[PDB]
RNA sequence: AGGAGUGGAGCCUGCGGCUUAAUUUGACUCAACACGGGAAACCUCACCCGGCCCGGACACGGACAGGAUUGACAGAUUGAUAGCUCUUUCUCGAUUCCGUGGGUGGUGGUGCAUGGCCGUUCUUAGUUGGUGGAGCGAUUUGUCUGGUUAAUUCCGAUAACGAACGAGACUCUGGCAUGCUAACUAGUCUUAGAGGGACAAGUGGCGUUCAGCCACCCGAGAUUGAGCAAUAACAGGUCUGUGAUGCCCUUAGAUGUCCGGGGCUGCACGCGCGCUACACUGACUGGCUCAGCGUGUGCCUACCCUACGCCGGCAGGCGCGGGUAACCCGUUGUGAUGGGGAUCGGGGAUUGCAAUUAUUCCCCAUGAACGAGGAAUUCCCAGUAAGUGCGGGUCAUAAGCUUGCGUUGAUUAAGUCCCUGCCCUUUGUACACACCGCCCGU
């Protein structure tokens, strides 16, 4: 959870974005 | 490179009565501060030690240009090997517990 | 500019409404009570709240202020 | 023989830089925080601080005796004039150095960077400590790095105090990716006395003792039975 | 409508235009251009008319008492007491070598993969939660009508209340005792103190008479040097500061060495920092006690700062002592004439191979637009600027650079938003890579 939380805050609209945030609840 | 046999054993002879030691990159000067008087020329006997700790098998650690070295037992071992001494002669350095 | 900043203002403004007893107007008294009766770090910064406090007193003096 | 005052001090603040960036090398897992030299009639003791000194000591001073040795084999002391005790710190869990240490040996691993940097920030401040900012910077992946930064509680910045009441600890983690940069700064507490706090309080705060509550009758008149 | 010094008149270097061995890396205007503390012989030069001893923990190959290592002037070498001469068959003696890359690496790439330290739009006063208001929401209030302040400094107003950074406070720095702690180098003057002193304090005048502003006695001092300095930032600089850094990847002419070897010290200038004062003020009669802030000799290391005599006129070619330093250096007649120097020559030269292809004194007065300067202009408001010298960094006392220090010393303005730019507002937008945008027209 805190691994997808970083990625998503990393790059928060870069091209992991969708995937972070879908992994995150879905 | 370009390293006699003599001084090799010779330095062999220091890191058996040494195993220990510090060392600083001294290499194109005639006088040493802590290490000449040796009445062997100092060039050869620290490119021995570039040999010692740069064949591949003990590892090094530089910085303040110095170096500290951590003789691992592997290196005991490859000295045993070589030039059949047995360990039953402990290194004086174990006194003054 | 001589604005007083909220440090001060603040400690002044509770220095006198806690011992107004032992304060008066005279720069001297004001300074020696303001070192006895408050732990300020400077010397300088307890200068600016005697003389705030000084100010605070002429102004008490010619009726009551909201502070 | 003899060398100038200024050279003889010069060369004594390179000495305990020296020392310090030596000892830091070698037990930064040991949780090393800082080493202190004192003056005695013609001999120099050197206390280390560290978090674990059971590790540092180990069995029978093995590590300990390999640094007293090489310590005198490199200074040039005289034969047995250098000695380093290792005595533990009354402040670890507000020690810029320990922190960062710790920091990087969370992060070394493979860990994800804010889960324990989260967990330092709270273990600094159950600690006492009245302010952190920890900033880590370098390659998030992707082809562009990022800097991230927690703060929590108050910590300054500019003027005077933050040389006595700021610590701060910059320190390189390497991955197998990159090296990622933590900077750990924490204000430590006003406490006078046991050495745990900065002496002098914050400039601009002035203290006023309390009075007590008074709820008195007219006249004070004596009682007897 | 102010000004001073301006880049032009008295001490060369950065990097581009720019024939070959000469225009030699990184930096594309304010945020590159004596900047990499980078003052180019040489160790640091990759533009360089030239060479060598070479680098392999391994993956594959040539196979052992010889498969060559800086190591002779005179027949020569491409400056060179270098064996490189197509030469001697002297010399450490199994060291080494070749073709590919990781490797003990490389100051060889990529700072459009980084870290850390930096430069800046940021010298301005600006940023941010929490809880509560508003809005479906991005978001907004708090963070403001006003007054005030250098300041989001404060007063005050108030769906905001309490807080956090930044600013202030704070450290250093100069300014002050018919006071104090005391020194056989000064006689409490010099040195450095647990300390005091200023605070818009006292009085006037302006200010919902608030925060505050002006003035004046008094006072040594009445918006008194600097340092530190808010998130998000920028593909700004640094991999050529760093066994700080992930490996794409050349060449043996390794970007190791060796008083060695062309340059760049050219002048039809392509540019940028630099060297410089107009007259009884500028300069000598040498005819009265002057200041520097600071530096100075073995882990390295062989190089430290300096006082009398050979005497032409003094630093000084050799002896000679002091100094690990408050002790020694050291109380360091109406304007081109006489007046400030256009090239350039002698005296003993400080001893640095080479200086000329940058180290080294003043006297003969041989005469140079010899008295406020194309466009465009940079810096500056009181011990400013400017004139001077002096000490460190570089180092051989190598400066024309830089960083500091004193001495002489002040004409002008205590203003405004006109130019450039900034910020606490409203407003417009089709911009958001954000006006160096977007965009229309055969």
């Amino acid at each position: 959870f805190s691994e997808w939380i970083d990625d998503l805050e990393a790059d928060p609209k870069g091209k992991f974005a969708q995937n972070l945030l879908k992994k995150l609840t879905g | 490179m370009l390293m006699p046999k003599k001084n090799r054993i010779a330095i062999y002879e220091l890191l058996f009565k040494e195993g220990v030691m510090v060392a600083k990159k001294d290499v194109h000067m005639p006088k040493h501060p802590e290490l000449a008087d040796k009445n062997v020329p100092n060039l050869h006997v620290m490119k021995a030690m570039q040999s010692l700790k740069s064949r591949g098998y003990v590892k090094e650690q530089f910085a303040w240009r110095h170096f500290y070295w951590y003789l691992t037992n592997e290196g005991i071992q490859y000295l045993r090997d070589y030039l059949h001494l047995p360990p039953e002669i402990v290194p004086a350095t174990l006194r003054r517990s | 500019g001589r604005v007083r900043t909220k440090t001060v203002k603040k400690a002044a403004r509770v220095i006198i409404e806690k011992y107004y007893t032992r304060l008066g107007n005279d720069f001297h008294t004001n300074k020696r009570v303001c070192e006895e009766i408050a732990i300020i770090p400077s010397k300088k910064l307890r200068n600016k709240i005697a003389g705030y406090v000084t100010h605070l007193m002429k102004r008490i003096q010619r009726g009551p202020v909201r502070g | 023989v003899q060398i100038s005052k200024k050279r003889k001090f010069v060369a004594d603040g390179i000495f305990k830089a020296e020392l310090n960036e030596f000892l830091t090398r070698e037990l930064a897992e040991d949780g090393y925080s800082g080493v202190e030299v004192r003056v005695t009639p013609t001999r120099t003791e050197i206390i280390i601080l560290a978090t674990r000194t059971q590790n540092v000591l180990g069995e029978k001073g093995r590590r300990i005796r390999e640094l007293t040795a090489v310590v005198q084999k490199r200074f040039g002391f005289p034969e047995g004039s250098v000695e380093l005790y290792a005595e533990k710190v009354a402040t670890r869990g507000l020690c810029a150095i320990a922190q960062a240490e710790s920091l990087r040996y969370k992060l070394l691993g493979g860990l994800a960077v804010r889960r324990a940097c989260y967990g330092v920030l709270r273990f600094i401040m159950e600690s006492g400590a009245k302010g952190c900012e920890v900033v880590v910077s370098g390659k998030l992946r992707g082809q562009r790095a990022k800097s991230m930064k927690f703060v929590d509680g108050l910590m300054i910045h500019s003027g005077d105090p933050v040389n006595y009441y700021v610590d701060t600890a910059v320190r390189h983690v390497l991955l197998r990716q990159g090296v990622l940069g933590i900077k750990v700064k924490i204000m430590l507490p006003w406490d006078p006395t046991g050495k745990i706090g900065p002496k002098k309080p914050l400039p601009d705060h002035v203290s006023i003792v309390e009075p007590k509550d008074e709820i008195l009758p007219t006249t004070p008149i004596s009682e007897q039975k």
